[PDB]
RNA sequence: UGGGAGAGGGUGGUGGAAUUCCCGGAGUAGCGGUGAAAUGCGCAGAUACCGGGAGGAACGCCGAUGGCGAAGGCAGCCACCUGGUCCACCCGUGACGCUGAGGCGCGAAAGCGUGGGGAGCAAACCGGAUUAGAUACCCGGGUAGUCCACGCCCUAAACGAUGCGCGCUAGGUCUCUGGGUCUCCUGGGGGCCGAAGCUAACGCGUUAAGCGCGCCGCCUGGGGAGUACGGCCGCAAGGC
């Protein structure tokens, strides 16, 4: 299933559940989210949310950064959505000719 | 093989000269380009107009079916 | 590969009929590099062919090869927004390779317990126009004919 | 039964239709990409036109047709292969003329031709 | 005074191709449409074919890197009415000139009013697809409108994003149209490459964005905003 790693930090089951609820935005596209993996970590300037996810049509790899950790998580999602919507529709572009 | 070189003197305004005007028409019925008639800009305009009058009188055709 | 074509490996003839095609058949039977076993299964079947049907193993084996060679096949290709089964002619190298592959694969589908029995019997049936192998060649050919209307995409 | 007639090849990008008429233009029989079994975009392939022309030529010859004039309209794929199929069928192709309609700048066309 | 070219404008007429529709004939199992499809149409006879008819709109080839106009913009053909423009002669007048705040006229398309017309096309609209969804793109329909007359509207990437006039400052090459003596020369247009020079650069360069004079319009950081208030105009939309 979905795995969450908190590198050199400690987090609560509540925060892990928030991440799972935010990753659920990707379920919109109705494609298989295969072993999604979120890495959470703290730089000196703020938090870093990493993610690697494979789908039937490719991989999603994105990194979000921000002072506020929930915002870094959201920036991660925004980058992941635009990658997934690309994987799902790019092949449609050259139907003609 | 330019059409104008295949003809002596002719009047570019004789809309009834069926036997001369008809050479300036492709086998499909169209007005031939200047590259295949050898006329300058000024006289190709007179030719085109004359062909059109002759078409309206029924002397020249507007279109012909292409035979292989 | 990208740069050039590939060179077809020449195989040494086998040591019971001097045949290069018989060699390629042995190798296709060979699992885990057990060539001694691979050769023994073929030849063991060459006796079974002789003893169930009094004629040439070599001749039976070779005819069954021609009976599995597919003359045309379908080769996919995406055209705009649809995957089309383009009908395509098969190079003789590939014809041979497909023939030998399907022979063994279809033989190993059989219910007979000992392998050399399965290799013999399948080559017996295929020599006559039967068996799951020749079916596979027919199936592939019917696919190509069914799609003759796409034969102008051929590359 | 008439032995002399006509063959029209209405050939568009979606299909090819062959209608075999009499000397006056009255249809004797016809075929198309659909009659020979195809649907969708297959009807616009040259092989489709081929089967259609042959099935049309075959039916016509079943009524004693031997000679045809050939009239061709449209710039579709199976246009050239349809002419082939008629010649190589048994019928005598006395002539081939292209009668494709072309406006002398007439009605405004659908958006997809602009 | 004597000539020229031209889709310059206005009015009346008129030709053929094609689409659609209606009638007749012949014929049958599909046609159509797409990336692939479906909706749609079709045994109540469609499509494809032949003959006849009706109707509206737009004018293939010629046609071009072309022509004309102040701009908008102008393209089948005939006639009439009519504007601009160029050339040769160097004949008449004698600075009668340039520009131009206001004013007045013109002003693509869409839109408005009254009446007409309506084939094709097609906002809105309905339906089929596509798609995660698809108030879209693609497909099948479809009303205004698109067309005509008269009256309004007055906008635009209304662009060369380049106000008009004059004089001056290498040439080379293509082209339209005149006059020579027709080799070529010389006017007037339309392009390209470039002297000097200009320019932040890109580029411009005798069709200047060069060097100068005259006159007009306009800019003065981005947003707020071409908005608000006022005034003027409009039937409204909305314009200045
Ligand atoms: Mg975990
Ligand atoms: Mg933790
Ligand atoms: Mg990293
Ligand atoms: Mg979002
Ligand atoms: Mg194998
Ligand atoms: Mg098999
Ligand atoms: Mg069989
Ligand atoms: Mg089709
Ligand atoms: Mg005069
Ligand atoms: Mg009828
Ligand atoms: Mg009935
Ligand atoms: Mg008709
Ligand atoms: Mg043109
Ligand atoms: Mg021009
Ligand atoms: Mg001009
Ligand atoms: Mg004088
Ligand atoms: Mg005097
Ligand atoms: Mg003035
Ligand atoms: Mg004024
Ligand atoms: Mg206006
Ligand atoms: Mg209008
Ligand atoms: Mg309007
Ligand atoms: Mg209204
Ligand atoms: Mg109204
Ligand atoms: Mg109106
Ligand atoms: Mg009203
Ligand atoms: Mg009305
Ligand atoms: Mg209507
Ligand atoms: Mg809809
Ligand atoms: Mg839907
Ligand atoms: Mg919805
Ligand atoms: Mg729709
Ligand atoms: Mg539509
Ligand atoms: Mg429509
Ligand atoms: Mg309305
Ligand atoms: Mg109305
Ligand atoms: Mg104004
Ligand atoms: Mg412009
Ligand atoms: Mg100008
Ligand atoms: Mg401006
Ligand atoms: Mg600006
Ligand atoms: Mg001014
Ligand atoms: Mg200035
Ligand atoms: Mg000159
Ligand atoms: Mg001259
Ligand atoms: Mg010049
Ligand atoms: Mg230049
Ligand atoms: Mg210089
Ligand atoms: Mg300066
Ligand atoms: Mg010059
Ligand atoms: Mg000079
Ligand atoms: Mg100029
Ligand atoms: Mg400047
Ligand atoms: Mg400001
Ligand atoms: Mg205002
Ligand atoms: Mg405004
Ligand atoms: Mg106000």
């Amino acid at each position: 299933t979905m795995n969450i790693t908190s590198k050199q930090m400690e987090i609560t089951p509540a925060i892990r559940q928030h991440v799972a609820d935010r990753l659920a935005k990707l379920e919109k596209w109705q494609t298989h989210l295969i072993n999604p993996h979120i890495i959470l970590s703290k730089e000196p300037q703020g938090f870093v949310a990493d993610a690697t996810i494979n789908t039937p049509n490719g991989v999603l790899v994105a990194s979000g950064k921000h002072e506020d950790m929930y915002t870094a998580i959201n920036e991660l999602i925004n980058k992941l959505e635009r990658q997934l919507n690309k994987l799902q529709h790019k092949g449609e572009a050259r139907r003609a000719a | 093989a330019k059409v104008k070189a295949t003809l002596g003197e002719f009047d570019l305004r004789d809309y009834r000269n069926v036997e001369v005007l008809k050479r300036f028409l492709s086998e499909t019925g169209k007005i031939l380009p200047r590259r295949r008639t050898g006329l300058s800009a000024k006289e190709q305009r007179i030719l085109a107009k004359t062909i059109k009058r002759a078409r309206i009188l029924g002397l020249l055709p507007f279109t012909e079916k292409l035979v292989r | 590969a990208r740069r050039r074509r590939a060179e077809v490996r020449q195989l040494q003839p086998d040591l019971v009929y001097g045949d290069v095609l018989v060699t390629a058949f042995i190798n296709k039977i060979m699992r885990d590099g057990k060539k001694n076993l691979a050769a023994r299964i073929f030849y063991d079947a060459c006796k079974i062919i002789q003893e169930k049907t009094g004629q040439e193993p070599l001749k039976v084996f070779k005819q069954a090869v021609e009976n599995v060679k597919p003359r045309m096949e379908v080769r996919s290709r995406r055209v705009g927004g649809a995957n089309y089964q383009v009908p395509m002619e098969v190079s003789p190298r590939r014809q041979q390779s497909l023939a030998l592959r399907w022979l063994v694969q279809a033989a190993n589908q059989r219910p007979e317990r000992r392998a050399a029995v399965r290799i013999a019997h399948e080559l017996m049936d295929a020599a006559e126009g039967k068996g799951g192998a020749v079916k596979k060649k027919e199936d592939v050919e019917r696919m190509a004919e069914a799609n003759r209307a796409y034969a102008h995409y051929r590359w | 039964q008439v032995a002399s007639g006509r063959a029209y090849i209405h050939a568009s990008y979606n299909n090819t239709i062959v209608t075999i008429t009499d000397p006056d233009g009255n249809p004797i029989t016809w075929s198309s990409g659909g009659v020979i079994g195809y649907k969708g975009s297959r009807k616009g392939t040259p092989y489709a036109a081929q089967l259609a022309a042959l099935d049309a030529a075959k039916k016509a010859m079943a009524y004693g047709m031997q000679s045809v004039d050939v009239i061709v309209r449209g710039t579709g794929a199976g246009r050239e292969q349809a002419i082939r199929a008629l010649q190589a069928s048994g019928l005598q192709v006395k002539s081939i003329v292209d009668d494709t309609p072309v406006p002398h700048n007439g009605c405004r066309p659908k958006k997809k031709f602009r």
